[PDB]
């Protein structure tokens, strides 16, 4: 590895384009492209469908923009006997995994900023690398219920806020080896 | 047609494997990872008493 | 050699892969009080766990808590993961893949390089000469305008077109005709998609001759007896002496040609050509 | 420190095929390129072998040419007759089952 | 035996053409009165409809 | 091996005649038995035909020895599109990599009496043993290009020329490993 300085660059910026990339993809208005109605009761007409994560449009049929809350509603009385299946919907409705992955990388995102102030401490640090790879896995588990709920092909592709997810993987946990590359400095200098 | 889903049943045996129908194994790994997580950090706090 | 898993299965298989590899570097190496006492360093773990995913021995094993859990739950995964994907890689290399280039019946009215027209002085232009729907009158300005003319003498003629012109040329002609002569040697047409309308042959008089009611009632007679159904079967079903009922009732042999795998040795070349690369430039990064 | 001579490659290279372990690891990153290249191609053929055999390995019979006369009646493809002058060609001759006539 | 399962993932679909249906007394079969389809079973002498 | 020195000799007589079965396959008429025509219309229906690399040729026909070049064809109801067979064809219609291995197993030809002559002006012995493993891997992929267009069931039989190309790929290697073997200790000589 480089620099012990740079590091502390890098996994800062890494943090802050990760936690761009998630907060993004959580915001965004779409995350795929694909066909069907945002809206009925159109059940006349398809419209080219546009949907996010919390939030859902469509785009290029006889109007634009029509943008709403994202369409998982409950079902038919919930099958609460496919508990596994309902435990499926409610985690997808209750959407926490994604904006836990938000939570989590926010703070692990500041906390890498008192690896300077109050520096060497090197238990900071931790808590943020433990952090830096719950995202992580809160990220990859936040992917799967999305399209285990999606197949709960109709012709639709995966969009850009979906690549920026899956980029906020891949560089949460480059930040997370890079902070214990920094521990293991830090802390070996306790235990020699 | 406003409920028909359109599944006559047919029997393709080409037919690719179901994300959803493997999730399962992953919430598995991810539940072990948690676990794995956990039982690190608890074990690093017992070995800090010596 | 893909194709039994789907394609956000691969993904979240790499994603699993490296959510792995990094918590066994995390928990591993995680100053186990000089402290040495872990060899599971990031490329390591990377390696064990790709390993692991590919059921081959990997002579480093955790032995801590918290890592062999890992190491445990990541053979779990990895166990039924390929368990299931085995089962079906055989079975998806065989397949054939159908590559028709129009399916709607729309698709030919929307570009000028697959020609089609319609059998002179029949139905299947008086439809295209009546028919409003804006879709088969743009159809009919095409058939009406396109040089050389679109249309021809015969069904024979269209049915030869075809072949003259590598399917290029689509005939138009009634269903009736249509899976009769795809059912006849050597079956090189085929069918598309759905119908245009739902028209029918009528048996036809002079207006007022006497036949016309009791031609009515006979034939009416003949549908109550289910007799016409079985003459159609007399000759267009029964004799699908060729190829698509053939197809539509036997299979090919077994066995696995090369040309099935060649993607995989494919990519082994080029991966050995990369891992030379790789370590030539670091070579002669150390030579400079 | 580098086991893998040509006779330790080539050995190597082959318990990973075979699905039984290996001695050692390859340590150069590279060598673990090819490490991984193998591993892979390896999956794939025997897998490949593995499940195309569990077809082959079921039971051997002959699906035959058509009986019941169901596509004999129906297609000029294959040829059928019986003996002149006598009680079979007779029966056809006579009956009225469709197939038959 | 998972390698069975993942044939195919679809169901098995039930019995048709009322062969068995017309071959058994555990399952009852019937049609619209008045109708025509009564009628057609009346006079048509199809020999499985009859 | 022992014999420091021969071993020069017998890496470059393994690399000229590696060169010369290569060449030799690469220049025979033949290369597998199979149904065809000796010129791309025996026009008729067929004569029993011994196709080539880029050539066909045939045999017991009514005429014999009428070898022709090779060439490609107009597909039929398209299937072109499925671009990756154009990749084929291009790499099927030019033998790129089979000749490129005679290129590189020829520029390891002349690479390697940087052995003795000039010798061991830097490491550039080891260059050699570059080009005869790269001609090995040109030679792999070639056959494996050749018999993935040829083989569309193939019911063919290959011939010796073939054969000349799977032993010289073979030699092409050893070479190699040869070469490694002598760089080895050319090293040492050039290093201590
Ligand atoms: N395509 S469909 O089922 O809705 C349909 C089916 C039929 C239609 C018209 C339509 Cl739109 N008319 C035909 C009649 C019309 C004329 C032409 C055939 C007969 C005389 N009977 S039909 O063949 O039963």
């Amino acid at each position: 590895l480089f620099d012990r300085g740079v590091q502390m660059l890098l996994t800062t910026v890494g943090a802050f384009a990760a936690f761009s990339l998630m907060t993004i993809a959580v915001g965004t208005d779409y995350w795929l492209y694909s066909r069907g109605v945002c809206k009925t009761k159109k059940k006349n007409e398809e419209v080219m469908t546009h949907s996010g994560l919390w939030r859902t449009c469509c785009l290029e049929g006889n109007f634009k923009g029509l943008c709403k809350q994202i369409d998982h509603f409950p079902e038919d009385a919930d099958y609460e006997a496919d508990t596994a299946e309902y435990f499926l919907r409610a985690v997808r409705a209750s959407s926490i995994f994604p904006i836990l992955s938000v939570i989590l990388l926010f703070m692990g995102g500041l906390c890498i900023a008192a690896s300077e102030f109050y520096k060497t401490r090197h238990n900071i640090i931790l808590s943020a690398g433990i952090f830096f790879v719950s995202a992580g896995l809160s990220n990859i588990i936040g992917i799967i219920v999305y399209i285990s709920a999606n197949a709960g092909k109709n012709s639709y592709s995966y969009g850009w806020s979906f690549y920026f997810g899956a980029l906020s993987f891949i560089i949460a946990e480059m930040v997370g080896v890079l902070a214990v590359h920094m521990f293991i400095d830090r802390h070996k200098q306790l235990t020699g | 047609g406003e409920c028909g889903a359109k599944d006559s049943g047919s029997k393709e045996k080409t037919s690719a494997l179901s994300l959803s129908n493997v999730a399962g194994v992953f919430y598995i790994l991810v539940g072990g990872l948690g676990l794995a997580m956990l039982v690190a950090l608890i074990e690093f706090c017992y070995k800090s008493r010596a | 050699f893909l194709d039994p898993l789907a394609y956000e299965i691969w993904m979240c298989i790499v994603f699993a892969y490296i959510g792995v590899s990094v918590v066994l570097f995390l928990v591993s190496r995680f100053s186990p009080y000089s402290e040495s006492t872990n060899e599971f360093g990031i490329f390591n773990s990377l390696w064990f766990s790709l390993g692991a995913f590919m059921q081959q021995g990997c002579d480093i094993s955790p032995r801590s808590l918290s890592g062999r859990i890992v190491g445990g739950v990541w053979w779990f995964f990895t166990l039924i993961i390929i368990s299931s994907y085995t089962a079906n890689l055989a079975a998806f290399l065989t397949v054939e893949r159908m590559v028709s280039p129009i399916e709607s019946a729309e698709d030919l009215s929307k570009q000028t390089e697959i020609a089609y027209g319609t059998l002179d002085s029949g139905s299947t232009k008086e439809f295209f000469r009546r028919s409003k729907i804006a879709v088969f009158d743009k159809m009919w300005t095409y058939m009406r305008s396109a040089e050389p003319s679109v249309f021809v003498r015969t069904t024979a003629e269209g049915v030869a077109r075809v072949r003259k012109s590598k399917g290029k040329y689509a005939y138009l002609l009634e269903s009736t005709m249509n899976e009769y002569i795809e059912q006849r040697k050597p079956c090189d047409t085929m069918k598309v998609g759905g119908n245009l309308d739902s028209k029918g042959y009528g048996i036809a008089t002079p207006k007022g001759s006497s036949l016309g009611t009791p031609v009515n009632l006979a034939v009416l007679k003949l549908s109550e007896q289910g007799v016409l159904d079985k003459l159609k079967n007399k000759w267009w079903y029964d004799k699908g002496e060729c190829g698509a009922k053939d197809s539509g009732s036997k299979e090919k042999t077994s066995a696995l040609s090369l040309s099935n795998v060649a993607g995989v040795f494919y990519i082994l070349v080029g991966g050995l050509g990369l891992a030379m690369l790789v370590a030539l430039i670091e070579f002669c990064y150390k030579s400079r």
